[PDB]
């Protein structure tokens, strides 16, 4: 089974800066990566998916980038509404797997 | 119309049915196997395609009893076939010959 | 009955005792080797399948001599049979043509 | 001059242009996606080669969707004309053969 | 002799030579760069083998322009040949057809 | 993406002795990797390509070496005209990356 490290668990940031969470798979996993947000007391919402391609309805804010063991989840200009818990999980390898989780903080 | 191309044209048609139930069987016995690869639609899809035409460069392959009987049948069927249109085609250039030659 | 269909016919069985005695001296030609995979019938026998069909996902492959002589002789017997039941679909074509063409 | 010739003929001029149009495509269609390596025309087309060729080491292949198309069309060109020189060497055959019967 | 089995036969010696060459030469393309690995004659045989009957595990390939050359002859060689033995075994159906056809 | 670490970071050297900068992959790259040679001010030179093979126009001083993860540039009689930076450059994979930089010093 893939492990999927997210490390910091906690990322402080000032208004408007550019943010970037880091999630590193336990062998290459290609593209195979999707970012999810999960706000207090929220459902997870679906970020980004293959690690790049962005959804409908996300802010032009949220990107991805990265291959192989090495995937980012960025924000280009944080903001409240950003304040939640990020995770990453991949679909490369039965069964998928999920990220221990990042901490956004303004 | 002539057979050996009502054949090659079922021979089409019908491996386009085992290419797409392969994708679609391949998932289900692929799923649940850990370290198993061959698990979403789309990719099983394209890998059942490499495999038919007999190329599959192991980017992608069944690790499970059941996966790997689909990819014989898969396999079985892309050989089967393409044999079968050359088959459809010799006999084409047979007759045409023989015309060419008066007879 | 129609010989090139008692071809096809033994081609078939033919292959698979081919498949299974390839499985079984393939393990036995491998097993001693350091590092070998191709050690154990059942993934042997899936092996065999995979490479008289011609795919051969290199998820396994002999690393012996006698391993690899034992792949060759599944993959010539493999291709072989395959392209015997393409050259008897030939004939059933070619037959079933003439009559059409009233001789 | 006699069809199957012409055809084979034709066959070949043929598949060297879908071997080349099939490399630059390739990399065209593979130059974006993270981690792809079918990028740089030179070794696209002997991607291509050992694609139509149905070989294909795994050395290199396409990730993407419109990459894959490419390779299934190489593939299937490759496949197709090879099948069309063997159809035409039977025609050839077949043909030599009423002769050597003296018909 | 009939000569669809003088070509078979022919094909046959012909390949080999083509698969001792091509091993041959191989070595001799490929020595010379880094991270090569076709580079002994013995395994270049067994590569020059898996890849005439089209298999290719990818345990081992060219890299070179003059090495993957001698694949690409090597391919079609074997390719070429095996279609011929087939187009061989129609003319010997369709002719023992006619002859059960009383004709 | 493919990480190209060039290190050290600068290299001190004396007058027609032989240097030699290293060049690591964050993974096989084969031999796709290229040198170019940026003098002060200049645009880069391509200064090797494919590793080993060189360019021409290029002083014979120069060669490279290498295959997989580890990669180097030589320079066999160092002199003032080599004064520059070195990068590393790999085409194996999509994206290319550059090399962080090494800075020769006689
Ligand atoms: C020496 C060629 C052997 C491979 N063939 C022919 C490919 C011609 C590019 C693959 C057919 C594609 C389904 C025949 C199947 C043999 C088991
Ligand atoms: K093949
Ligand atoms: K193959
Ligand atoms: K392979
Ligand atoms: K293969």
């Amino acid at each position: 089974d893939i492990l999927l490290t997210q490390s910091p668990a906690i990322l402080s940031v000032s208004p408007g800066e550019r943010v970037s969470f880091s999630c590193r798979a336990s062998q290459s996993i290609g593209t195979d990566i999707h970012w999810y947000q999960q706000r207090t007391n929220g459902s997870p919402r679906l970020l980004i998916k293959y690690a790049s391609e962005s959804i409908s309805g996300i802010p032009s804010r949220f990107s991805g980038s990265g291959s192989g063991t090495d995937f980012t989840l960025s924000i280009n200009s944080v903001e409240s509404e950003d304040i939640a818990n990020y995770y990453c999980q991949q679909s490369n390898r039965w069964p998928f797997t999920f990220g221990s989780g990042t901490k956004l903080e303004i | 119309s002539a057979l050996h191309w009502r054949a090659a044209g079922a021979a089409t048609v019908l491996l386009v049915i085992v290419l797409l139930a392969g994708s679609y069987l391949a998932v289900l016995a692929e799923r649940g196997a850990p370290g198993a690869q061959l698990i979403t639609y789309p990719r099983a899809l394209w890998w059942s395609v490499e495999t038919a035409t007999t190329v599959g460069y192991g980017d992608l392959y069944p690790v499970t009893l059941w996966g790997r009987c689909v990819a014989v049948v898969v396999m079985v069927a892309g050989i089967t076939s393409f044999g079968l249109v050359t088959a459809a085609l010799a006999t084409w250039f047979v007759g045409r010959e023989q015309e060419r030659r008066g007879h």
